[PDB]
């Protein structure tokens, strides 16, 4: 049976540009091709139908082409929306294959983030824990690095990140970090803080805050 | 309006069983046929079983041959996927979409996905706690607020902020594992000094796997 | 006796393979299955096709046949070919009409009809939904595959037949790929028509899928064949007889037992013909 490989895996490209994505099928399929649009987490959307003949939507930009083993997705006025996953898929014969998808990243005007940190409260200070996060919000490029420092003592292997997926409306990151130590170590040190090494910060900017409401 | 709303997804123990249907507003069924399409998360999308209702027939894929199978009430517009003998590889989003052509179609509409979540075994709620803001107002000591879903199995949860009121800057953010294997995410929305101790902040957190449903509150300082 | 001015004022075989011969048929009535050729759909294997001048029932239905000579060449030399149901009326268009459509054009005495290899899908009740049948060519040669897309004259026509004004039809293989819009507008009758039809053509490679997609004005194929090309022929325009007799060249005049280098007679010529000039005597 078939597969198809895409190519890149993924792509940056500033707006306006002409994104272009390749699909390579395994067997000679034909014209027996269609390409998907799916903005993470929802479900996926039909760019084209037939290799190349635009599917009825709002997607004047989109358009299709190829034949035979390789066919190709172009896009010539990306957008803040096109963010997306894109998939060849085929229908020549059965199992359907898709491709693996191609990840078209935004690129835009670097912003440096809102930092903030944050202690816990209520009942996890209750539960032999302790999880103090670390705030940043619509930066670009997502190349960030967060590092936590307990007094001066540099922190290594504990603390875990999550960065969102960028906007379709202006392409940028928020991220948080969400540093974990026990209560039996929680108050055995008086200052966390939080630093933020970043491309769109001409010098590094740190957050921190010091175990006080007594 | 065409329609394709999936039900009936959760957690279950591996070697086990559960149904999975695709119901559909607007247009019948039987002259159409549906495809259950999954996506493990990050490889990209997978076939794995496809029905024709007119023509009577069903064809499946390698990688799940014998386990599941597609039947469909004519009754009732729905079609379903009873998924036998599941593992960690069907742990899935699985989408049913339509289709036309037994010969090979595409895609003309999915539903929205329904979550399969198969391994060794959790029914646990989220506890809730605050991360308190700081400083001021807005440039040189932001309000940035937000609430901590710390401990939970499987996912989602729908972190919906006050009814979903004020859902713009909010990021809901990926959910990460710790050494328990438990799901925790955080959640912040911001807003400036105006709608600060000004204005009043609930998450209604919203994990269903064991319906759980915290609404705690994250306010000013309490001194 | 070594060179030849003469003809034997006949039509024989070849390769003792007879002429497939069309009578008051061209070859589009032939292939279309033209009603007033019925009495030729049976035709097994042949070396030359035979037209007459005078051949008037072909596309009764009025409209362009897209590559009409490139059809005509391809079907001219060939050996073993067989018709087949290759969408069954039975089983291919259920939730389309499979009957309402016949035409005053295309009449089978004094009956309004339409072409046998053929099927005029129009609406059922209130609905034009996509058709998108596909056929595989499990028979290891070029299946010809013909059909038609209908170009009615006003706009309510559409409704009538099709109901969708957004009405296109889609033709695809590891070969073909075309989208067809309807072009409707209004004409002077040719017979009592109004509105036109094209009729196009694909040969399909063995192994190879063909689909037809349609929201309307789809002539859906019925009949298909499986055909193995042959060479070193063409199609001949005479009114002379067949007879049956062997002969290794033939002309619209006749036939030629010529083992000798020329000939006056015609220019136009099939198999191990001399070339056209003029050649009677050699003293």
């Amino acid at each position: 049976d078939i597969q198809m490989t895409q190519s890149p895996s993924s792509l940056s490209a500033s707006v306006g540009d002409r994104v272009t994505i390749t699909c390579r099928a395994s067997q000679d399929v034909g014209f027996y091709v269609a390409w998907y649009q799916q903005k993470p987490g929802k479900a996926p959307k039909l760019l084209i139908s037939w290799s190349s003949y635009l599917y009825s939507g709002v997607p004047s930009r989109f358009s299709g082409s190829g034949s035979g083993t390789d066919f190709t997705l172009t896009i010539s006025s990306l957008q803040p929306e096109d963010f997306a996953t894109y998939y060849c898929q085929q229908y020549y014969n059965y199992p359907l294959t898709f491709g693996q998808g191609t990840k078209v990243e935004i690129k835009r005007t670097v912003a440096a983030p809102s930092v903030f940190i944050f202690p816990p409260s209520d009942e996890q200070l209750k539960s032999g824990t302790a999880s103090v996060v670390c705030l940043l919000n619509n930066f670009y490029p997502r190349e960030a690095k967060v590092q936590w420092k307990v007094d001066n003592a540099l922190q290594s292997g504990n603390s875990q990140e999550s960065v969102t997926e960028q906007d379709s409306k202006d392409s940028t990151y928020s991220l948080s970090s969400t540093l974990t130590l026990s209560k039996a170590d929680y108050e055995k040190h008086k200052v966390y803080a939080c630093e933020v090494t970043h491309q769109g910060l001409s010098s590094p900017v740190t957050k921190s805050f010091n175990r006080g409401e007594c | 309006e065409v329609q394709l709303v999936e039900s009936g997804g959760g957690l279950v123990q591996p070697g086990g069983s559960l149904r999975l249907s695709c119901a559909a507003s607007g247009f019948t069924i039987g002259d159409f046929g549906i495809h259950w399409v999954r996506q493990a998360p990050g490889k990209g999308l997978e076939w794995v079983a496809g029905i024709w209702p007119f023509g009577g027939y069903t064809y499946y894929a390698d990688s799940v041959k014998g386990r599941f199978t597609i039947s469909a009430d004519t009754s009732k517009n729905t079609a379903y996927l009873q998924m036998n003998s599941l593992r960690a590889e069907d742990t899935a989003v699985y989408y049913c979409a339509r289709f036309v052509n037994w010969d090979g179609d595409y895609m003309d509409y999915w539903g929205q996905g329904t979550l399969v979540t198969v391994s060794s075994a959790s029914t646990k709620g989220p506890s809730v706690f605050p991360l308190a803001p700081s400083s001021k107002s807005t440039s040189g000591g932001t309000a940035a607020l937000g609430c901590l879903v710390k401990d939970y199995f499987p996912e989602p949860v729908t972190v919906s902020w006050n009814s979903g009121a004020l859902t713009s800057g909010v990021h809901t953010f990926p959910a990460v594992l710790q050494s328990s294997g438990l799901y925790s995410l955080s959640s912040v929305v911001t807003v400036p000094s105006s709608s600060l101790g000004t204005q009043t902040y609930i998450c209604n957190v919203n994990h269903k796997p064991s319906n759980t449903k915290v609404d705690k509150k994250a306010e000013p300082k309490s001194c | 006796n070594l060179l030849e001015d003469k003809h034997n004022g006949k039509l024989c075989k070849l390769r003792g393979v007879a002429p497939l011969h069309l009578g008051k048929c061209n070859i589009a009535g032939w292939i279309l299955g033209n009603p007033e050729c019925e009495s030729l759909s049976t035709a097994s294997s042949w070396s030359y096709i035979v037209e007459t001048p005078s051949s008037d029932n072909g596309t009764c239905y009025p409209g362009d046949f897209i590559d009409y000579e490139e059809l005509r060449e391809q079907l001219s030399s060939v050996s073993s070919f067989e018709r087949f149901e290759i969408f069954p009326k039975t089983s291919s268009w259920p939730n389309h009409d499979s009957n309402k459509g016949v035409t005053a054009a295309c009449p089978h005495a004094g009956a309004k009809s339409f072409y046998k290899n053929l099927i005029w899908l129009v609406k059922k009740g209130n609905s034009y939904p996509k058709l998108s049948k596909s056929y595989i060519n499990d028979k290891g040669k070029e299946v010809l595959v013909l059909w038609g897309i209908h170009h009615p004259s006003t706009s309510a026509d559409q409704q009538s037949l099709y109901q969708n004004a957004d009405a296109y039809v889609f033709v695809g293989s590891s070969r073909y790929s075309k989208k067809f819009k309807p072009e409707i507008a209004i004409r002077p009758k040719v017979r009592d028509q109004e509105g036109r039809m094209n009729y196009y053509w694909t040969l399909v490679e063995p192994g190879d899928k063909i689909t037809f997609e349609a929201t309307g004005n789809l002539v859906v194929p019925r009949y298909a064949f499986a055909m193995e090309r042959n060479a070193g022929s063409g199609i001949i325009i005479s009114d002379t007889p067949v007879h049956d007799c062997n002969t290794t060249c033939q002309t619209p005049k006749g036939a030629i037992n010529t083992s000798l280098p020329f000939q006056n007679i015609h220019p136009i010529t099939i198999g191990k013909c001399p070339k056209y000039v003029k050649s009677t005597k050699l003293r």
